């Protein structure tokens, strides 16, 4: 895909492509905590190499908030 | 067999590589975090160059200390090649020295040992862990032979200290040998513990006491992660060849020593900062030598 | 004290400057042995424990910056 977000956080969070939906919150769908959160939201600029600061970060909570943020 | 230097201890020496009071201070700092890690005191600690000087000074010293009345020293035919070489001028100079063999385990035979010792023996030096194979020498049971035999006990720890766990009152030492390079510290700088009754460049000796203390810090972490490594090595050959064997007592092995045989041995080390891509390697450049 | 979001973004600050290390195994080290300690310590309950391991993490996080950025001298 072009959009291929859920390959990043479907690989950090251990889970198969059909449960990474668009509205799947990564705390209690994905199911993670917020040493995992920090891991992914890293891992993010492995593939696009950008800087989501420390303040306009903690409510991207869904995997869509990701893909929106990236776009 | 050396180590690379962990950034920590780099760390701590830095400081001391840029400036040449605070020298005692930070020395005595350095002896605590040994003695600490080997449930020594500090004045029991002395530092030098390496576990080459610290093995000639125990050997030696008492070997020439009590010519006069003891003639016979005993070590094991598989020593650190500088041991082999020091007994060996011993012997030049008059001492009988019984090398003893270690059994196909990899392990001294205790009652070989006290058979051994003489009327006129005045010391015992036994590596505490057979780097060959990776088998921990009974460094405790030694000990109590020594100390109800009235021999000075001596142990060549280089490659235990950090490792597995030490006691020098548990296990009677009256004598061990420390090296810096071989637990992630400094090449240059060593430990000889000297049992009570009751010179040396600071940069390496802050060196060698940073690394002491980051060992005695890392030795479950890192017991079990070189453990993780260790099966993953040894499975993974054992699956693409079910032919090779593990030598040694199994329930004695250590971390970090693997010692396999083909159908001639080779030996694996694995240590802090091995990484699963090299144990993945090393498995395959392995399996790919098909004799 | 030091509430949550204070050790959330210590652990996120060994992380970016564990991943600058120059040398490889200094860096899988450095980020597995974070990861590690932070996941096992996660759920202390003691306050006078939980000040002490961030105050230890500090520390650690200290020397990382300065051997980092040493070996970023030299490039
Ligand atoms: P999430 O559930 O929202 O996470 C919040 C948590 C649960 C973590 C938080 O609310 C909490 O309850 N914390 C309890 C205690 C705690 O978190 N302590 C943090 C300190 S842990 C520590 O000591 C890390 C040590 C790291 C050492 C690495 C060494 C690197 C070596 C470098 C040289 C190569
Ligand atoms: C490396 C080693 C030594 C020598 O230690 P140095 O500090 O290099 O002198 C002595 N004994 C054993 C078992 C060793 O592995």
């Amino acid at each position: 895909i072009e959009e291929r977000v859920k390959k990043i956080i479907g690989e950090q969070l251990g889970v198969k492509q059909e449960e990474v939906t668009n509205n799947a919150s990564f705390v209690e769908d994905l199911g993670a905590d917020s040493l995992d959160t920090v891991e992914l939201v890293m891992a993010l600029e492995e593939e696009f190499d950008t800087e989501i600061p420390d303040e306009e970060a903690e409510k991207i909570t869904t995997v869509q908030a990701a893909i929106d943020y990236i776009n | 067999a050396t180590t690379p230097l962990d950034p920590r201890v780099l760390d701590a020496m830095l400081p001391y590589l840029i400036n040449y009071w605070e020298s005692e201070a930070a020395m005595e700092r350095a002896r605590q975090q040994v003695a600490s890690l080997i449930g020594a005191d500090p004045r029991e600690i002395i530092f030098t160059s390496g576990a080459t000087e610290s093995n000639n000074i125990a050997i030696k010293g008492v070997a020439r200390f009590y010519r006069s009345r003891k003639k016979h020293l005993i070590t094991t035919q598989t020593e650190h090649k500088c041991v082999l070489d020091s007994c060996r001028s011993l012997e030049a100079e008059g001492f009988q020295v019984t090398y003893l063999p270690v059994q196909k385990s990899g392990i001294i035979d205790l009652k070989e040992l006290e058979a051994a010792i003489q009327p006129d023996t005045s010391l015992v030096s036994v590596m505490t862990v057979n780097n060959e194979i990776g088998v921990k020498q009974p460094i405790a049971e030694i000990g109590r032979i020594c100390s109800s035999r009235k021999v000075y006990f001596h142990t060549d720890a280089a490659q235990a200290v950090g490792k597995i766990p030490l006691d020098v009152n548990d296990m009677k030492i009256d004598l061990m040998s420390i090296s810096g390079h071989k637990i992630y510290g400094p090449k240059g700088v060593g430990a000889i513990y000297i049992r009570r009754r009751p010179t040396v460049p600071t940069p390496l000796v802050v060196g060698l006491g940073a690394a002491c203390e980051v060992a005695q810090q890392e030795m479950e972490y890192d017991h079990k992660r070189i453990s993780k490594l260790s099966e993953r090595l040894i499975q993974n050959i054992m699956k693409s060849l079910p032919d090779v064997v593990m030598n040694g007592d199994p329930k004695h092995h250590y971390p970090g020593c693997i010692n396999l045989s083909f159908a001639s041995s080779i030996r694996f080390g694995i240590g802090r900062f091995t990484t699963e891509e090299e144990v993945d390697y090393t498995v395959e450049k392995c399996i790919q030598h098909v004799k | 004290a030091s509430s949550r979001a204070q050790v959330l973004a210590l652990y996120r600050a060994m992380l970016r400057e564990s991943k600058r290390f120059s040398a490889y195994n200094y860096r899988t080290y450095a980020v597995r042995r974070i990861r590690d300690a932070f996941r096992e310590n996660k759920n202390v309950k003691d306050p006078v424990e939980i000040q002490t391991l961030v105050n230890k993490a500090k520390r650690d996080l200290g020397v990382i910056r300065r051997q980092v950025h040493i070996g970023q001298l030299y490039s």
